């Protein structure tokens, strides 16, 4: 609706180039707009940690070790049984 | 390295400021996240596209994103 | 970190009728007594565009917990066409096999799965009435991706859920 709510943090060549990286060959256009949503829910979890990290340690700004933290926080994906 | 640093920047002060006021990044910080957030894209996107050739598809879809979050357990 | 862990899970019956049974031969390790249950769900993700339409197929509750490997099969019934949007039912989608101790998830399975028309006329031209007892189904048995959650078993993390 608003500009603030339309901040992007991935240009389109980038998710076209993301997307290759992962072996993609063609996309709809959709993509990009999908792309963007599923990036932003992922940073806003990560984010949430990191920041809540950073509070209880009274820090002025958000460290490399409390991002390091978070992101450990999240499910890993693996590709068979055991691992 | 695949994105851009700036505009990736602005968007987590965005994100952040939701959170916390004029609560900043360190830039190994925003750094941390822009190459998690790399990885986490490409591994979407090889989950995405294995969807597409199960389907007997060349080209991906918002579908195919959607129920490769799924398969990769998202917790929606 | 895990007391039961997964070992392996065997897709039996694939490819398949859309209105055939799953069955399944799942295999898992549990290390040490547990006090409470596990519980084994099998969904079938009936449409991409939201959670809305997930049908739960089966649910195993097991407890106590047998220390060391179990191995058991199960036979799941399919989904039921009517409660899946028309537009997704003949294409492309997702099951998920999870599992829980204590109400808690642990662990969870997920495979693609494809439907197809049988025969060559209907792929290349659809019905508006979808025929479901022409439906194939081809679980990607090949490419489990396996996702773990940390949980707490039977017992010190400083910012708890």
């Amino acid at each position: 609706k608003v500009l603030r709510d339309n901040i992007q943090g991935i240009t389109k060549p980038a998710i076209r180039r993301l997307a290759r990286r992962g072996g993609v060959k063609r996309i709809s256009g959709l993509i990009y707009e999908e792309t963007r949503g599923v990036l932003k829910v992922f940073l806003e979890n990560v984010i949430r940690d990191a920041v809540t990290y950073t509070e209880h340690a009274k820090r002025k700004t958000v460290t490399a070790m409390d991002v390091v933290y978070a992101l450990k926080r999240q499910p890993r994906t693996l590709y068979g049984f055991g691992g | 390295a695949l994105i851009r640093k700036l505009p990736f920047q602005r968007l987590v002060r965005e994100i952040a400021q939701d959170f916390k006021t004029d609560l900043r990044f360190q830039s190994s910080a925003v750094m941390a996240l822009q190459e998690a957030s790399e990885a986490y894209l490409v591994a979407l996107f090889e989950d995405t596209n294995l969807c597409a050739i199960h389907a007997k598809r060349v080209t991906i879809m918002p579908k195919d994103i959607q129920l490769a979050r799924r398969i990769r357990g998202e917790r929606a | 970190s895990s007391i039961v862990s997964l070992l392996g899970i065997k897709v039996l019956n694939n490819p398949a009728k859309f209105t055939d049974p799953y069955e399944f031969e799942i295999t898992f390790e549990c290390l040490e007594s547990l006090k409470h249950d596990l519980e084994w769900k099998l969904t079938y993700v009936g449409s991409s565009r939201s959670l809305d339409h997930d049908q739960e197929l089966d649910s195993i509750l097991v407890g106590p917990v047998p220390v060391g490997v179990n191995k058991f099969v199960f036979s799941a019934d399919p989904p039921s066409a009517e409660l899946i949007p028309a537009s997704e039912l003949v294409s492309v989608t997702v099951i998920l096999l999870s599992c829980s101790y204590d109400g808690r998830e642990f662990v969870r399975v997920g495979y693609y799965v494809n439907n197809e028309y049988d025969e060559e006329e209907l792929r290349e031209n659809p019905p508006a009435k979808v025929q479901v007892d022409h439906i194939v189904r081809n679980i990607l048995a090949e490419k489990p991706r396996v996702t773990r959650f940390n949980i707490v078993w039977d017992n010190g993390d400083l910012y708890p859920p």
